[PDB]
């Protein structure tokens, strides 16, 4: 995930 | 050449104040000692072949070329190596302009201090330079491929200790905001302000952000739930786990067309958008179910239009992208054979985690995609109309964002903020699928597809067709509501002789305001009336203890010329600045050998008073008072003789003043003095007896008068403080 | 009256069943009551609540604090409108993300409490 | 786990319950909004709306539910009839409502109850 | 997990 | 009437009405109208026409920030004041707009505005  | 000493600067430091990162080396000169460049021979050829970018480098001269012209008239070793290190950590992409250096008191070493952008990087670069010139002055000339090595582990370094582009653009928020910010050693988390006032973001998700509203907006299908009974108009489908419900769970949508996708992927892993026959159904299933984690996917009912992402931030909508797919247009007469490599040419396009606007890559599955298109490489568009290439729609791929903020209806505006405060998220991506965003998703068949926690915003910043939002202020604008910073007020004591008794009286005295207190003395490091921890602690290895703890509203840190020298200020402004004496007792520590430079170094501590605050000084010193000029904000001086004409003329121009004038430690405001206590029932004094104690009440009162603090409250913690 | 939805429509299915076996043939099987009575005791199970969240809502009674149960992820929601609060089993609406999952890195809290 | 607390067995019960609602709700404070129900035969449509208007001119949030459809402040939440506690829960659960005017038809009272 |  | 302005707005300086009082060239009407920006305080704004030469000339001799209005979107001066800084309003392509610095706010559309 991260940055969606 | 022998490195001895490499240290490294975070804050205002005695070589420069508002250059923080500095790199500090001591460099032996054995048998290059007194030798120019000129007495070297062919060195000037080979290092101007080596690094030939040195020509823009504006030394003293101020013209092109200076330095290399000071090269050729010679020059030490040490201003060569200084300027090779800071191009050599220039060609890697990190911009820095400022170097100096020194001859230190011993025989051979000298000093050099080089800007840094990177703390490893800086020092490589340091460490680099030296070898460098060794090598040119060996053999005449350094190897390319070495300098090519170089030169990539510098990238590397810079690449590594980078933050992300949302991380970077809220960092750089604060600082235009002036809002104080660090870096937490855990999971890449910044602390932004100080004490009580402090606030937490790790990549968008900040301190206040809730778990539940995470963790529901991570499940598809409890969103959906929640977001139907709400009223809110998800679309409608159904989960299915196994081969044998896909009829069943068709049905249950109403017909056709539908998507499937699974529920345990993200940036569109495995999602097929149209199918309209069974084949098509069961091929996506299985595609599906392969990019399915847990083998389970979902059906819904498929929903015409275009495809939106809103960004809500504390509740307000802040912008709104339509995301465009891969396309080419063919107005030009061109067909997409030669459009695809026509727009991988334009500058905008690139790859890696900083340019958004990604190339376009055309894979097996982008061509079997446009194999569904019902058209093929040479086949020109039609009357010069968008063709696409893929329909995810996403910025990774080579899609396109378009800027629809303003555009969106009011009605839509109020259905996404509600969306975002229903599922608990402060700052909240929400993917819309609409025909029209100007219009309410009621009368068109607008859905809500999904909502997503921490969103990435570098598409709303850089649109490449509208206007950039300036989202990282509305993300400041929620953690700092007003035009408060994370601030608190932050008092530094420096001086030769009575730092540690000063920063207990002014803790004791701030103590009697119903403020917690945390200050670090060369006994340890104090939070309220509790030992935090135990040690020298002085440096800003301690003061960071004291600005990171949650319940420290006043910090008082007592700062030694040691820290100072070794590290530089732990902050970069402080609200009371206190020097109260400079005498050259331990001189020759480090290369500190005149007290005209130990004045310098804990002038540093005054030079970094804000231009709000205020800089206690000592009228009775001449070197202390010398330090009322170059100096931001107020000064306020304190002197044991009151007849300081000095003191006294300052008093009559303006005023806040600390004197002992008959038996009484005095504040003088202009044409008005105010007696705090007759200094023999202060205990530290030994009923007057001890003149220094009487310094250091006089100093601690003025600091803590410049700051409002009640007359009573100072008479009341300094008659029961006593000496320890 | 009823203490669980399901069990209490079970109850009442099971009822006239009963009835109707005892005027039928002038009594009910062991085995059948034993059944009933177990898939009772499993619909009771089904839907309860955990001993935090129980104790959470009896409190919440006590005070006289309205409480609902959301259909997303076994979330107690107390109060109405802008007055409400959510808890799952002992994490409340606001409680950070930030935080839980520095607590649940043992390396990270370490270095941070150090 | 608060469950070693509240029942130790080798000590004195914390109310550890006490303390989360405490935290959860500060004061004296139940999590309620204001809920006006208007009931009757003939005139709960336009009593509902009247009332929605008047709290409207107060700087307040006022979600309703009528007849025609359920209200957030000046725009539809949702259609249809909306006259029972269904749609009473989705004003009710709103984090936006401050206040709540809800036409109880017979319908609904009869049907599920309030 | 839940209940620690 | 007042020692200090918050906000000190000039909207333009036109030679029409000269000969009244000692004013009889537009240098001094221009010298007479910037006494309301010449007013404000240091922590206020003048609000200029940078499209005026002689309003625009006004620029020096003001305490406080300088906040430049034109309805040419390609005024150079305006253009480099928000290149540094910004506090600018344009008429760029049928909007009235705020330039804070490199970030353009838009508010309507000029054929909203009656
Ligand atoms: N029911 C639907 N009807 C129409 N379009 C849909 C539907 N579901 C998804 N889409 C489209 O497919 C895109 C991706 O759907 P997602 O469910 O978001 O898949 P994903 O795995 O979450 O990928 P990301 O991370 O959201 S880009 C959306 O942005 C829509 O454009
Ligand atoms: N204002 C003063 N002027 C001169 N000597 C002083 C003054 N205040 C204290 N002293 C003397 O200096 C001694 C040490 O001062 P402290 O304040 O306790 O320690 P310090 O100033 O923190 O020094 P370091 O560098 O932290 S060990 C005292 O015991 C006094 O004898
Ligand atoms: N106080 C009243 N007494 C008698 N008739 C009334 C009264 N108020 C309104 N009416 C009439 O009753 C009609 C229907 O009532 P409404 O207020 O429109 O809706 P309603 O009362 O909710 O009816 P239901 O229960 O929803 S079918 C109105 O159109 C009026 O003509
Ligand atoms: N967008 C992302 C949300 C994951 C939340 N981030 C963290 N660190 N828990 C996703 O997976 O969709
Ligand atoms: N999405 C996020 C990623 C930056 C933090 N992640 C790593 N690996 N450093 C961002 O800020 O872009
Ligand atoms: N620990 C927590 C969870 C118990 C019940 N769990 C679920 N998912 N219903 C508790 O309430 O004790
Ligand atoms: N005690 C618990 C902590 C996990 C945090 N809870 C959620 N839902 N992430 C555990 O699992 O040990
Ligand atoms: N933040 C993503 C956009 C997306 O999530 O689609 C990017 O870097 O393009
Ligand atoms: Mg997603
Ligand atoms: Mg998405
Ligand atoms: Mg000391
Ligand atoms: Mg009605």
């Amino acid at each position: 995930d991260d940055d969606d | 050449m022998k490195i001895l000493k490499l240290q490294t600067l975070r804050g205002p430091n005695y070589w420069s104040i508002h250059r923080h990162k500095l790199v500090v080396m001591r460099l032996d000169l054995e048998d290059l000692y007194e030798k120019y460049t000129s007495d070297i021979p062919g060195f000037y050829k080979g290092l101007t072949e080596v690094l030939p970018s040195l020509v823009e480098h504006l030394c003293s001269p101020g013209v092109k070329g200076g330095f290399l012209t000071r090269v050729e008239k010679g020059t030490l070793i040490g201003h060569v190596i200084e300027h090779v290190a800071i191009e050599l950590q220039e060609l890697a992409g990190m911009p820095v302009g400022f170097g100096r250096t020194r001859e230190t008191s011993t025989t051979g070493v000298f000093q050099v201090v080089i800007e840094y952008e990177n703390e490893q990087a800086g020092r490589y670069a340091a460490r680099a330079a030296v070898r460098l010139c060794q090598s040119i002055v060996d053999t005449g000339t350094y190897p390319a491929t070495e300098l090519q090595q170089d030169l990539e582990d510098l990238k590397e370094l810079k690449n590594q200790a980078s933050l992300g582009p949302s991380t970077e653009a809220i960092v750089k928020e604060a600082e235009a905001r002036g809002i104080p910010w660090t870096q937490l050693g855990a999971r890449f988390m910044i602390q932004f302000g100080y004490g009580v006032n402090q606030k937490k973001i790790q990549a968008t998700l900040s301190n206040q952000t809730g778990i539940l509203g995470v963790e529901l907006a991570c499940d598809k299908e409890g969103t959906k739930r929640i977001l139907k009974d709400a009223g809110v108009p998800v679309p409608r489908g159904t989960v299915a786990r196994y081969f044998d419900e896909l009829q069943d769970a068709i049905e249950y949508v109403g017909g056709y067309p539908i998507v499937i996708k699974p529920l345990d992927g993200n940036h569109g892993r495995g999602i097929t958008i149209d199918v309209k026959n069974w084949q098509e159904a069961e091929e996506a299933y299985d595609l599906a179910r392969k990019a399915s984690k847990t083998k389970t996917v979902i059906v819904e009912r498929y929903y015409t239009g275009k495809d939106h992402r809103v960004l809500v931030v504390n509740g307000k909508v802040v912008a709104v992208a339509e995301r465009v797919p891969a396309h080419v247009v063919g107005n030009g007469k061109s067909t997409i054979a030669e459009l695809i490599e026509e727009t991988n040419r334009d500058p905008q396009r690139g790859d890696g985690h900083d340019n958004i606007l990604t190339r376009i890559t055309v894979d097996k599955s982008a061509l079997d995609i446009l194999g569904k298109q019902g058209y093929s490489i040479d086949s020109i568009p039609l009357k010069g109309k968008k063709c696409f290439l893929r329909a995810t729609a996403n910025l990774s791929t080579g899609g396109i964002a378009v800027d629809r903020t303003d555009e969106i209806h009011p009605e839509n505006v109020w259905l996404l903020s509600r969306v975002a405060k229903i599922i608990g998220l402060d700052i909240a991506g929400i993917d819309v699928v609409t025909e029209d965003i100007s219009q309410p998703l009621r009368e068109v068949e607008g859905v809500i597809v999904e909502v997503n926690a921490a969103p990435g915003f570098r598409m709303h910043v850089a649109p490449s067709r509208g206007l950039a939002r300036n989202v990282a202020g509305a993300v400041m604008d929620m953690l700092f509501p007003g035009s408060k910073n994370g601030r608190i007020p932050i008092l530094s004591v420096t001086g030769t002789n009575g730092k540690t008794t000063t920063t207990r009286l002014l803790a004791h005295i701030i103590k009697q305001t119903g403020k917690v207190v945390g200050y670090t003395t060369t006994d340890g490091t104090y939070i309220g009336e509790y030992l935090a921890e135990t040690g020298d602690n002085t440096g800003p290895q301690s003061a960071h203890l004291i600005l990171s703890d949650p319940t420290v509203e006043v910090a008082v840190l007592e700062t030694a010329r040691g820290g100072i020298l070794r590290s530089g200020l732990g902050f970069s402004s402080c609200e009371v600045g206190i020097v109260l004496n400079v005498t050259a007792d331990h001189l020759g520590i480090g290369d500190i050998d005149t007290i005209e430079q130990l004045a310098k170094l804990k002038s540093v501590v005054a030079e970094s008073v804000m231009p709000k605050g205020y800089a206690v000084l000592n009228a009775e010193d001449p070197l202390v008072a010398a330090m009322a000029d170059r100096v931001k904000g107020q000064v306020a001086y304190f002197s044991m003789d009151p007849n300081n004409e000095l003191l006294l003329r300052h008093t009559e121009a303006g005023g806040l003043a600390a004197i002992y004038e008959n038996g009484y430690i005095s504040i003088l405001k202009g044409d008005w003095t105010l007696r705090i206590e007759k200094a023999v029932n202060v205990p530290i004094t030994m009923a007057g007896k001890a003149p220094f104690m009487i310094a250091n009440a006089l100093a601690a009162c003025l600091a803590v008068f410049t700051q409002g603090v009640k007359i009573e409250h100072i008479r009341k913690g300094l008659s029961t403080f006593v000496a320890s």
